């Protein structure tokens, strides 16, 4: 009855250190629709994170895009924290610039 | 433009 | 070439946390253009694409009226479906509805759609004939009987063949510079060594619209479908989409591998290789 979210963490543009960009967390393939998504900078929750309007795919599973403006560096670690009824603990997916 | 409100389930 | 309009309705009950929430969104192809949320401070139909903003006050008032009435109608429907399945008042439940029209590469109606799900399971659907219903179970049979009495299929056929197509063509003309503009993918191949004698070749496609794309890896001109990791196409946030396909190759054998890209925005399909 319930489906766990797929999670992708990525940037809008090719990542360049010192250049302004957008950090995306795409959650998809989940049911029910209730979901908690935060973007993290070095483990700390980023404020003013926006998201797309709730929609669903042909298989009825929901999807949402969470996003914020960010400037990537060499040492700053970015991640996406997702909580859903299907998960016993919040899932942390790190940002890999090659993914 | 959406369709008019249709009968409930 | 081909175009579609879809509305997506979601109604979710939440016992002990207020009345069920109703959300409606509207799409033309892969472009959302309207939204409604019953949870909003002042619930109203809001523009989500620049080309819809030109619609007059009558349009927006009519949209809002429809979605406000739907909010109430769907709350009643959730109460009914709970009863159809002998479910308690304690659990949270979801009704989803999607409907709309498809056009071919000429303008006329290709196919109409109206489908409903309850808790993510197919519940009731309008058949392609736009005249009959397919009910999933004995619960959905009650809904079917109600819908036959209220002439729902007939109303849907009239809408899907008429207003749906008319408004889609209007939106396609008003938003032609984006909706009827296919942006080709920017493509490249990256090389990631995993061990002394294996490496990952990743074929990237970026900045493309619409979302429809074919990315494939070939070895000696043969599709590597079973050995290719293909991520779900993802939104960049600027209307465009991203995708990659990856294959693990033996080191030194990289030039036996070709990535093939098919997209509407391209003058010709692309063949790419890793360039050291």
């Amino acid at each position: 009855i319930q489906r766990t979210p797929k999670i992708q963490v990525y940037s809008r543009h090719p990542a360049e250190n010192g250049k302004s960009n957008f950090l995306n967390c795409y959650v998809s393939g989940f049911h029910p629709s209730d979901i908690e998504v935060d973007l993290l900078k070095n483990g700390e929750r980023i404020e003013k994170v926006e998201h797309s309007d709730l929609s669903f795919s042909k298989d009825w599973s929901f999807y949402l895009l969470y996003y914020t403006e960010f400037t990537p560096t060499e040492k700053d670690e970015y991640a996406c924290r997702v909580n859903h009824v299907t998960l016993s603990q919040p899932k942390i997916v790190k940002w890999d610039r090659d993914m | 433009k959406p369709i008019v409100v249709l009968h409930g389930y | 070439g081909s175009h579609s309009m879809r509305y997506f309705y979601t109604a979710m009950s939440r016992p002990g946390r207020g009345e069920p929430r109703f959300i409606a969104v509207g799409y033309v192809d892969d472009t959302q253009f309207v939204r409604f949320d019953s949870d909003a401070a002042s619930p109203r139909t809001e523009p989500r694409a620049p080309w819809i903003e030109q619609e007059g006050p009558e349009y927006w008032d009519r949209n809002t009226q429809i979605f406000k009435t739907n909010t109430q109608t769907y709350r009643e429907s959730l109460r009914n479906l709970r009863g159809y399945y002998n479910q308690s008042e304690a659990g949270s439940h979801i009704i989803q509805r999607m409907y709309g029209c498809d056009l071919g590469p000429d303008g006329r109606l290709l196919r109409g759609h109206d489908q409903s799900a309850y808790d993510g399971k197919d519940y009731i659907a309008l058949n392609e004939d736009l005249s009959s219903w397919t009910a999933a179970d004995t619960a959905a049979q009650i809904t079917q009987r109600k819908w036959e009495a209220a002439r729902v299929a007939e109303q849907l056929r009239a809408y899907l063949e008429g207003l749906c197509v008319e408004w889609l063509r209007r939106y396609l003309e008003n938003g032609k510079e984006t909706l009827q503009r296919a942006d080709p993918p920017k493509t490249h191949v990256t090389h990631h060594p995993v061990s002394d004698h294996e490496a990952t070749l990743r074929c990237w496609a970026l900045g493309f619209y619409p979302a429809e794309i074919t990315l494939t890896w070939q070895r000696d001109g043969e599709d590597q479908t079973q050995d290719t990791e293909l991520v779900e196409t993802r939104p960049a946030g600027d209307r465009t989409f991203q995708k990659w396909a990856a294959v693990v190759v033996p080191s030194g054998e990289e030039q036996r591998y070709t990535c093939h890209v098919q997209h509407e925005g391209l003058p010709k399909p692309l063949t790419l290789r890793w360039e050291p």
